[PDB]
RNA sequence: CCGGCGCGCG
DNA sequence: TCGCGTCTCTCTAAAATTGCAGTCCCGCGCGCCGTAGGAC
DNA sequence: GTCCTAGGACTGCAATTTTAGAGAGACGCGA
């Protein structure tokens, strides 16, 4: 009973969009979500498909499906069952905030003193980044977004020609050139390579997260790091 | 409540009546016959002579002049002077018992109070098992008494049973069993495993067990953890009995009932004490359940709970009241004996014990709360709340995470939707419409019984307690299904053993047939609630409690049929108490005469609530009309024709309009403003008190020095504002002089209005000076404005952000402009489709001159029942009124409307209608705050907190982090030194900015750091701030 | 734990276990050189960032 | 570059009784707070005016006055009442009392430095235990070692009778002692270097030989680490037992006064006797004053409520550090409900008249006085209170160029507070731009914001050049744009750029459009209702091929025998010739795509021309 | 992952330029 | 102008 | 004439529970109630 | 009337509470 009604509920959600795209492209519900404005496919499924299955507080699923959507109108039994998820959302709100707020305070606390105070600490170490690993075909998307804005710790060569110099910001053009050719090793300067745990330099940090260029002296990157992680909690 | 919806205050009404009948007598007993040490003088009460006399003050008078509505207690006492062998019996005075209003609320000091119900674990035996660090299962049985005393029976790693009492005090079963005298021989025979108990018998315990007293002393040693050997004495047992037997061994009537069930015991009901067999019987199951025999006890089950009404709370305080009286008498009899006098029984007893402990119960107890009188809906729902908090109950931090969840035993008893928002979520409940409190503190809901042919079954509606709720197969479906078989084999959804099934009708025992069975009052006022997501149902219930009564009220076109129930049970309208004829009607009174009994019913005219909302009544009958007892005579505020009327029916469109309904903003028309559609009266109260100082009492006079005649222009000769004067911000209300500094009462910011009531009243007391109190009531007519909050009954809330002229609003194909424009993007994310149903049907009803009262879950009759109702009524309105735009066959419910600025139609058809929209208390003129500078705290020297105190805004640590993220180090220092607490630099900033001559850095420490240094000095710690010059390396000590 | 082993006792005292931090630091004449952002916030001075 | 060196430090240290005296010099001797009748500061009491300073600055306890040193009768200074916030006092304890932080907290510092189990010291300080051989730097003649719980029978009668009283008491506190005095004597005569050497040698002996064989080592490492720090600092280990008790200034305690009374209540009782029980009562009074709740059951008041000590008031979320110092309430700040304004610029906000006049009050006063419309400050403030029509002109003038800071309540990142240029709007609500709501996480269903005014030129420059919204278009978390159109604007753009109906959704039957010279002609035809928003049309293109389309070859090429050929793609038509180099381009599009492209192009061109 | 074998780990550190002679 | 308790809003 | 397992403790090394210490989003609004006790 | 007036959930961790481990001075039995 659980799995037959979960498969039925999930099949309605899959066919909801092609039904909208082929037969009613300008349907208001479709446009309000397909354009990315307000609402996702899950919430529209609650309105035009079926609410599916709920779960009792102790993890287990209820052996009775909600086979009606909000337009049709839930039965008295279905409405009571749907109140299980309503109680969870309000209760889980009271713990998502009190925990993430505590987590954010500790995150800001540990790195509050980290400020860009030097132009170059003078380090020679560099974290090695490799595109090819014989255990998995690397996804080029991850290989790019991590490397953008990093400062090279060593020169990169293609044959007898230098294509990227030490202490040079890694643009997206260089990364694609590295991927296009067989460059197996990239050495970058990261916060792990700075010669200090009380401050960081401009080169070991990299490009500014908002200002486009290299990070500027006197920037409180530690608090920005703490806020950036705790904010989506 | 077998065939009708019961009165919403019937639980309060019946509880208080139970207290009067049995609570007084059961508590006037247990009052000791007070005897002196010499036994010469014996004082006793004759409880059978107890009486209550009707209060001397009228209920209107009690609240008018800040009194308490209570009745006198006049039991009789007999004092025995064995010296003279003469008896004297007099009607002595015990105290005042507060009386509950017919609405279910008390009055103390002129303040309406409500006593809410409490939920806590029912007495009995509870079986639980918790995993240890290594995952080894550890079973546990816990005795719960009538006062919350928990006696924990535990099995350890070595299978040794310990009767744990505290976190450290550990006592074995054998010592505890032999403490009461259970001989070691009989303990073995009555259990299935004599070997287990015998294996733990060390030679030291056996000797103490062999004699009754040695077990008692050893039990005392382990329970008290006191070094040394105690001596057996009568006082030791009494000291132990009060601490241990009085709190951990009296089960009560309810506690015995459960123990007889859970431990399967045939013990008589009258035994309200924990029999020694129960402990030995419990150990049988505890060890026996370890081997797969039985099931664990569900602690969140409602069958393991009890509900304490006003009957239990008022009776308990009487237990404290009379115990407080005996200590008064004991001091009084001892005092008069030492003077060898004969005191009259009246003088041995004062009224302070009863009166004060009830005066301080409503004032201080958390379960006693001020009645919320915003609207008729708030008056009744406040008294029906269930709370796990309060004394004897879990706190929010204490609350378990498995609690706050919905349990299957709640169905029909506790509303699954209504709960409080915030840290107290899931801990404040609400009773269902048909819920009833049983005779064991359990909640009951009515179910319809289906029985065989050979059964009388005079009444098939039986109320079901949660304990017996599981063992019935209860169906909620209908019998409108037939195939080539017979009807009894058709399948329907049902509940059984806390799960949902699908079984045939012939296996169904009970049916749930009431429409409002599972909901509270708030959720039962939402039409088409089955099309709204349950998350918004909780929000919608809260918003209806914030609706402001409007200066003019009208009924909703679409409702649920519970509005008439709410109006009747709120007491806001006038209800006849006697049949007869109407003879005279006007604003101030209604005169009704019937059966030689002529009555006069006054009408409330522009009175104030606790929430600054106006109360007003208008007649609903005409002269010459025959009236039945219990029929309506007049309509109150937010009540029309005997129904709850919290809002207005306005023309509404659902479309985006140039970003002025972005997110949740609402665009309205000027017609709602100059038409006074959402105009409400708001009345504030300003009190001033006269006190006796060392220099002399405060004086009230019109003549005030250093004040202009313009400010004092509205005062009379006595020095008080004149009745019916338009005051202004900064104007004077009560002129008072304190020897003489001006300590007058002035009108605060934004309080401009019309003075409507003045009350110059003296509180008569035993002093040469009596405290004079003045109360000024100021009415404020508030039309709807930008920033006000409006909401519908489907969780659709919004702020007014724009007001347009009627020629700019979009208009329909009949040329009428709409009144509100709502963003259509708010429906899909909020998932409240019931508002689309209501607006379309509200439009149809207005054209057809119809109102609709629809019970929820109408799809139990047929599929798409709400769609058929709305579409067919839309077409009927379209056809009868010749308005083809009202129902469009191409797109029912939607119509093409025109832009009021261009006259061109909008491209897509727009869903339009006439829904019911409310105006909420949350509005501007009560939230806009500003501050330049002013008063600071005495210790921290920081600006005050609060809009009423002209305080400033707080820049917390998270706001400091943001300023540090920007790197704005000089904005941060401003908000840390000379805008908050740097006393010297605050005064210089005030000076430079008025001359415009540049602000320098403070360079000194603020008063918050110097405050910290002194506190650290108080812990013998010195904190010095040193500056080392980078030029010559000279160390400079900063002044701190 | 890392936030309780810093070079400033003002940052530790204002984070957690104030009495434990201050008792240990005041016993050894601990010196805080105010090199961090939160240290200067307590004193009301300009942060070094 | 040479760094602008700044060497600033602060240090805490355990204080000395001499420093306590220098703080107070001034001893509080009586527990009286105020007169019951006159409510005047009782002399020598907790609020004594001679000890702490003059209430009502410049007056004595008698009532004399002088212009803002010591009085003769009452001996009260002639200074400001500021001193009552800073001047300390002290309580001269008859017996030394140990500091609770250094005895009862775990691990105990006193216990580790003296090297005795904690229970032994606790029994010595609280119970009636006497310690044998408290000091070593003075000779003894007895063989009593450890801390004998039972009183020595000989030492009670025999030795005092043989050694009489005077000389016996003279040498009494050198072989047997009890309480915190014995602990202080043990701490005073400690040789720290000997402690270090003994600990090191015992550690080596343990090592040269497995739970408590290690735990004893960790004690030795802890003890020699503890012993080293006393040598290099100026702290003395005997300062962990208090001889004087500093008293908080009265203006900081306008609960604490109750605990100060009990210390005086039990210390003044003890000096009357000069007995063991009263010594303990003084010690417990200091412990409750300093730190309640560590000794198991914390002392309560008459209402069965736990007292609040200095440790409680300095620690916790509501303590001094986390509530008074890390966050402050500020002046020149306001608050109101926020409503949406779609006509606002991205760098502007709307302020209510009341909030603006409160926040900019001093600037309005300066504007009034500067143009001779107000005689003085008082007249200007009176004019402001009267809501004169000229107050608003000056307010509107002074608000130009002066930024403000907006802030929503849950500031989760730095974009939770931003800077805007305020303008005067009617009503009582704050007008907020719609594109900055995502950064604030704000919607218009009841949310409110706080407003702050930078005062100094440095703060105004910081707000204008660092915190304005037009320079904060990217989020620091990942670098994504934060001010992106959402919801209604996104739906409008999606409808605008949703092109023609195509295929079976355009014609009922299988097919076996206007041509515009420029986009302005197409838009004008759309205004005159000649064409719809999504009706197809051909637009003559006189720029390079810059239309995003599928990289596909022409559907059909119409080659003429004269040389010209027409290449027909899915979205454009290209006319080429072999005789000439001419090349004409026609784009098949709608009015919506033209409108979107023209909107962005005109925005760029207008911004360029405006500069 | 650096391999659990100590000499393989040393070779990995040499190849990943974590540490060298 | 101080703290607890209760009720709310975002 | 001692010698021998060993009766009865004997003192400490090594885990094994066990009782504290500490912590647990932010920012607003409103109301009520304190401040107690005893021989006059 | 009163005017002075004296009870969660989890983690971390050192503190009791054993458990054991050997081990020895005087010894009743005994060779
Ligand atoms: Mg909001
Ligand atoms: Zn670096």
């Amino acid at each position: 009973s659980i799995e037959i009604w979960y498969a039925t509920s999930e099949y309605l959600r899959q066919e909801m969009n092609p039904n909208f795209r082929m037969t009613d492209p300008f349907n208001p519900v479709h446009m309000m979500s397909f354009s990315g404005a307000r609402g996702n496919a899950s919430q529209v499924h609650q309105l035009v498909g079926m609410r599916g299955l709920m779960s009792d507080p102790q993890g287990q699923m209820i052996d009775l499906p909600i086979q009606s959507n909000l337009r049709e109108g839930l039965s008295l039994t279905e409405y009571i069952i749907s109140c299980y998820g309503a109680r969870k959302g309000v209760v889980d709100t009271a713990v998502r905030t009190s925990d993430a707020g505590y987590l954010t305070r500790r995150l800001v606390e540990v790195v509050q003193h980290i400020v860009v105070r030097r132009t170059d600490c003078g380090t020679i170490r560099g974290i090695s980044v490799s595109p090819r690993n014989k255990s998995r075909m690397m996804s080029e998307r991850i290989f790019i977004q991590t490397l953008i804005g990093r400062v090279l710790a060593d020169d990169i060569y293609i044959g007898s020609r230098c294509v990227a110099f030490r202490n040079q910001d890694l643009g997206i053009g260089l990364v694609n050139r590295f991927i296009t050719f067989g460059t197996q090793s990239i050495s970058i300067r990261t916060p792990f390579t700075c010669r200090s745990t009380s401050w960081i330099c401009r080169l070991c940090y990299g490009r500014s997260p908002t200002h486009g260029d290299l990070v500027e002296l006197g920037e409180a990157v530690g608090i920005i790091a703490g806020q950036s992680i705790g904010e989506p909690g | 409540g077998t065939s009708t919806i019961p009165g919403f205050n019937q639980i309060q009404f019946e509880g208080f009546y139970r207290f009067i009948d049995q609570g007084l007598i059961e508590e006037l007993s247990k009052f000791p016959k007070i005897e002196d040490i010499d036994h010469e003088i014996e004082f006793q009460l004759f409880v059978e002579t107890y009486q209550l006399v009707e209060p001397l003050i009228k209920e209107r008078d009690a609240v008018y002049e800040s009194l308490t509505y209570s009745s006198e207690l006049y039991v009789s006492a007999g004092l025995i002077w064995k010296t003279n062998r003469n008896m004297q019996e007099q009607r002595i005075f015990i105290g005042n018992i507060p009386l509950m209003n017919s609405l279910g609320t008390f009055i103390v000091n002129g303040i309406y109070r409500v006593v809410i119900n409490q939920i806590l674990q029912s007495p009995g035996i509870y079986y639980q098992s918790e995993l240890d660090h290594n995952g080894i299962s550890v079973y546990t049985g816990t005795i719960i008494s009538d006062w919350g005393g928990r006696l924990e029976l535990e099995i350890d790693k070595k299978a040794r049973i310990w009767a744990r009492v505290s976190r450290k005090q550990k006592i074995s079963i054998l010592v505890l069993s032999s403490a009461m005298g259970s001989n070691l021989r009989e303990i073995l025979e009555n259990v299935c495993y004599p070997e287990i108990f015998l294996s733990f018998l060390t030679d030291k315990e056996k000797k103490k067990i062999g004699s009754k007293e040695n077990a008692i002393l050893e039990f005392y040693q382990q329970f008290s953890c006191v070094g040394g050997d105690p001596i057996f004495s009568e006082s030791l047992c009494k000291e132990l009995q009060k601490k241990f037997f009085h709190q951990r061994c009296e089960l009560g009537r309810i506690g015995r009932r459960n123990i007889n069930w859970r431990l399967n015991l045939n013990i008589p009901q009258n035994n309200i004490f924990l029999l020694p067999r129960d402990i030995l019987a419990a150990a049988d199951h505890l060890i026996g359940m370890k081997f797969g025999m039985g099931t664990l006890d569900d602690m969140n089950h409602l069958k393991n709970k009890r509900i304490r009404s006003v009957a239990d709370l008022l009776q308990d305080q009487l237990g404290l009241a009379l115990a407080r009286l005996e200590n008064v008498v004991k001091g009084t009899i001892g005092g008069a004996i030492r003077h060898k006098l004969i005191p009259t029984p009246q003088n041995l007893v004062t009224s302070t014990p009863l009166t004060t402990t009830y005066e301080s119960f409503f004032g201080l107890h958390p379960l006693s709360q001020v009645l919320d009188r915003t609207n008729p809906l708030t008056q009744i729902v406040h008294g029906r709340k269930l709370s796990y908090l309060g004394p004897g109950g879990l706190t929010g931090r204490t609350a378990n995470f498995r609690i706050r969840d919905i349990h299957p035993s709640h169905y029909g008893r506790i509303c699954p939707i209504d709960t409080s928002e915030g840290i107290n979520v899931g801990l404040i409940g609400s009773l269902s419409i048909h819920a009833r409190i049983g005779d064991w503190g359990s909640l009951e809901s009515p179910f319809y019984e289906l029985v065989e042919k050979s059964k009388k079954a005079q009444i098939r509606m039986l109320f079901l307690s949660p304990s017996q709720d599981e063992y019935y197969m209860i169906a909620a479906g209908n019998s409108l299904a037939l195939n080539r078989g017979i009807q009894e084999e058709q399948v329907v959804p049902a509940r059984y053993r806390q799960e949902f099934l699908t079984i045939a009708w012939e296996e169904v025992h009970l049916r749930s047939i009431f429409p409002f069975q599972y909901f509270s009052i708030g959720a039962s006022l939402i039409p088409f609630i089955e099309h709204n997501d349950a998350n918004r149902a909780l929000m919608s219930s809260n918003m209806q409690r914030q609706a402001v009564p409007l200066s003019r009220s009208e009924k909703c076109i679409v409702g649920t049929g519970l509005e008439r129930q709410v109006a009747l049970d709120s007491g806001v309208p006038a209800i006849a108490e006697h049949e007869g004829k109407i003879l005279y009607t006007d604003t101030e009174k209604i005169i009704l005469s019937g059966n030689e009994n002529t009555l006069s019913i006054p009408l409330i005219m522009y009175q104030r609530s606790n929430k600054n909302t106006c109360m007003h009544q208008k007649p609903q009958v005409r002269r010459g009309k025959c009236i039945k007892k219990g029929q309506i005579l007049a309509d109150g505020a937010a009540t029309v024709g005997g129904e709850l009327a919290l809002g207005k029916n306005v023309l509404v469109a659902y479309m985006p309009w140039e970003g002025y309904n972005f997110e949740d903003a609402v665009l309205i028309s000027e017609c709602l403003v100059y038409g006074d559609i959402y105009t409400s009266f708001h009345i504030r109260k300003y009190e001033i008190q006269t006190h006796v100082t060392t220099q002399g009492p405060e004086r009230i006079t019109k003549e005030i020095p250093h004040l202009e005649g313009r400010l004092l222009r509205n005062l009379d000769k006595n020095g008080i504002v004149m009745l019916g004067s338009w005051v202004e911000t900064g104007d004077i209300l009560v002129g008072k002089l304190t020897p003489s500094k001006e300590t007058c009462l002035k009108l605060p910011i934004g309080g401009r209005g019309r003075v409507i009531d003045v009350r110059w009243v003296q509180k008569k007391g035993g002093s040469s000076y009596n405290p004079e109190i003045i109360r000024v009531y100021i009415s404020q007519k508030r039309e709807i404005k930008v920033g006000d909050k409006v909401a519908g009954r489907h969780g659709n809330k919004g702020i007014i952000s724009k007001i347009l002229p009627r020629q700019d609003m979009p208009y329909l194909q009949d040329g009428r402009p709409v009144d509100m424009v709502f963003n259509p993007l708010g429906v899909p994310s909020r998932m409240n489709v019931g508002q689309i149903f209501e607006c379309s049907l509200g439009l149809a009803g207005s054209l057809l001159d119809r109102h609709y009262r629809i019970a929820p879950f109408d799809e139990r009759y047929e599929q798409e029942a709400s769609r058929k109702l709305v579409f067919s009524e839309l077409y009927e309105a379209s056809k009868q009124t010749a308005n083809p735009w009202v129902f469009e066959p191409e797109y029912p419910g939607k119509s093409r409307i025109f832009d009021g600025r261009t006259g061109d139609p909008f491209e897509q058809p727009v869903i339009i209608g006439k829904p019911y929209i409310l105006k909420l208390i949350h509005q501007v003129d009560d939230k806009i705050h500003g501050r330049s500078s002013g008063h600071y705290a005495l210790v921290t020297q920081q600006p005050l907190r609060g809009r009423s105190k002209q305080g400033g805004q707080r820049v917390g640590e998270m706001e400091v982090w943001a300023l540090e993220g920007f790197g704005v180090a000089h904005i941060l220092q401003e908000m840390l030194t000379y805008k908050s607490d740097h006393i010297r630099a605050r005064q210089e900033v005030l000076g430079t900015t008025i001359i415009g001559g540049t602000i320098p850095k403070p360079e000194d420490a603020p008063e918050s750091f110097r405050l910290l240094v002194r506190e650290l000095r108080s812990l013998a710690l010195e904190l010095n701030h040193f500056l080392v010059s980078e030029k010559n390396f000279q160390i400079n000590r900063k002044e701190v | 734990r890392a936030s309780l082993n810093t070079q400033s006792f003002i940052s530790e005292a204002s984070f957690q276990e104030t009495a434990r931090v201050l008792a240990k630091a005041a016993l050894r004449g601990r010196i805080d050189w105010l090199k961090g952002l939160k240290e200067n916030v307590v004193l009301g001075g300009v942060i070094p960032a | 570059m040479i760094d602008r060196y700044k060497h600033q430090q602060l240090r805490i240290g355990l204080v000395s009784p001499q420093q306590i005296s220098a703080w107070a010099t001034g001893e509080v001797t009586k527990p009286y707070t105020f007169h019951y009748k006159t409510n005047k500061p009782e002399k020598d009491g907790l609020f004594c005016e001679r000890i702490f300073g003059p209430i009502k600055s410049g007056i004595c306890a008698c009532g004399n006055y002088r212009v803002i040193k010591f009085c003769e009768q009452c001996g009260v200074e002639f200074v400001d009442s500021r001193i009552r916030r800073y001047q300390m006092g002290y309580i001269k304890l008859t017996c030394p009392v140990t500091h609770v932080w250094y005895l009862k907290r775990l691990p105990s510092y006193i216990a580790n430095l003296l090297d005795k189990p904690l229970k032994e010291l606790e029994g010595l300080v609280y119970c009636d235990f006497s310690f044998a051989r408290p000091i070593t730097k003075k000779p003894t003649f007895l063989r009593l070692r450890g801390s004998f719980e039972y009183e020595i029978q000989s030492w009670k009668y025999s030795i005092p009778l043989f050694f009489t009283t005077q000389g016996f008491e003279i040498f009494r506190n050198r072989e047997i002692s009890t309480g915190a005095g014995a602990i202080r004597e043990q701490l005073a005569d400690l040789d720290l270097r000997i402690i270090i050497e003994n600990s090191l040698v015992e550690w080596k002996q343990l090592g040269e030989e497995d739970r408590k064989i290690v735990r004893r080592k960790d004690f030795l490492v802890r003890r020699m680490e503890l012993a080293k720090h006393f040598i290099r600092t100026n702290i003395e280990p005997e300062w962990m037992v208090l001889c004087l008790l500093p008293v908080l200034p009265p203006e900081l305690r306008p609960d604490i006064n109750e605990l100060y009374r009990r210390v005086i209540y039990r210390n003044n009782t003890l000096t009357d006797l000069l007995v063991m029980c009263q010594e303990k009562l003084v010690q417990e009074a200091v412990d409750t004053l300093l730190d309640n709740g560590i000794r198991g059951q914390p002392m309560r008041d008459g209402h069965n409520k736990v007292y609040k000590s200095f440790s409680d008031v300095i620690e916790g979320k509501e303590g001094r550090f986390r509530e008074t110092l890390l966050g402050k309430r500020v002046d020149y700040s306001g608050r109101s409900v926020i409503v949406v304004g779609p006509s606002l610029s991205l760098h502007r906000c709307g302020l209510p008249r009341e909030i603006a006049i409160e926040l900019f009050q001093t600037f309005v006063i300066r504007g009034l006085i500067r143009q001779h419309l107000a005689s003085n400050i008082g007249v200007a403030k009176s004019q402001i209170r009267e809501k004169k029509p000229i107050v608003w002109e000056i307010l509107q003038e002074v608000m130009q160029g002066h930024p403000v800071l907006l802030n929503r309540a849950p500031t989760l990142h730095r974009l939770g507070i931003q800077s805007f240029q305020p303008i005067l709007v009617e009503g009582r609500t704050i007008c907020l731009h719609p594109l900055v709501c995502k950064g604030f996480n704000a919607d218009f269903d009841g949310d409110q914001m706080a407003v702050h005014v930078p005062l100094s030129l440095e703060a105004q420059a910081e707000a204008r050049l660092l915190m304005f919204s037009h320079m904060n278009l990217l989020s620091p978390a990942i670098g994504d744009p934060i001010s992106v159109p959402t919801q209604d604007m996104l739906i409008g753009l999606y409808v605008l750029t949703s092109g023609t109906r195509r295929g079976i959704c355009a014609n009922r039957y299988n097919p076996c459009e206007p041509f515009f010279c420029n986009s302005y002609d197409a838009i004008g035809a759309y205004r005159q209702k000649r064409i719809n928003l999504d009706s197809p049309l051909w637009l003559r293109w006189q720029l390079d091929q810059r239309v995003i389309a599928s990289k596909e070859v022409p559907i059909e090429v119409h080659y003429e025998s004269f040389g010209n050929y027409h290449e027909i793609y899915a979205h454009y038509l290209i006319v080429r010739s072999v005789k000439k180099e001419t090349l004409y381009i026609y784009i098949r599009t709608t009015v919506g795509h033209i409108s979107f492209y023209r909107e962005i192009e005109e925005a760029i061109q207008g911004f360029s021309q405006a500069c | 992952w650096f391999p659990e074998e100590p000499f393989e780990a040393f070779k990995e550190m040499r190849e990943r330029k974590v540490f060298d002679v």
